[PDB]
């Protein structure tokens, strides 16, 4: 949404207010592994 | 010529501080009305 | 009644008053030369 505020044609503020419905804010991720039946030394990478 | 275009710039940007103070009067609603939000998100917290 | 269409009516409003002080200045060069005239002629009817 703009909001021109300048003497000439196109100045202009914008807002962009985002989405805070219950159904849009809170989103986690959540991981579980299988059961471990096996040992051994373990080094974990996560990426990006 | 040049003072009807200092005129017309003269005008405009008393209209854009017109546009300015109601965008600020739209993000000041919508801020303070964020706070209510946060204080029951904290409440839900504090209950689970 | 849109935005753009806002943005755009007012660059057309700018043209507009800017083909309206090019006219006047055309009025103004004319009134100009034909006061000159005039005062030319008053004088040499008198000396005629």
């Amino acid at each position: 949404q703009e909001f021109q505020i300048g003497a000439s044609s196109n100045q202009t503020v914008k807002a962009t207010i985002g989405a805070t419905q219950s159904s849009k804010i809170g989103v986690t991720r959540f991981e579980t592994g299988a059961q471990s039946f096996t040992s051994g030394v373990v080094g974990l990478t996560i990426k990006n | 010529a040049i003072a009807d275009s200092l005129r017309s710039q003269a005008n405009t940007l008393g209209q854009a501080i017109s546009n300015g103070n109601d965008a600020l009067g739209i993000l000041q609603t919508a801020d303070k009305a964020m706070d209510e939000q946060l204080k029951i998100l904290d409440t839900i917290k504090t209950k689970a | 009644t849109t935005l753009k269409g806002a943005m755009a009516v007012m660059d057309i409003a700018e043209t507009a008053i800017t083909n309206l002080d090019q006219i006047r200045a055309d009025i103004a060069s004319i009134q100009n030369q034909v006061t000159s005239t005039i005062n030319n002629i008053t004088v040499t009817q008198v000396n005629v």
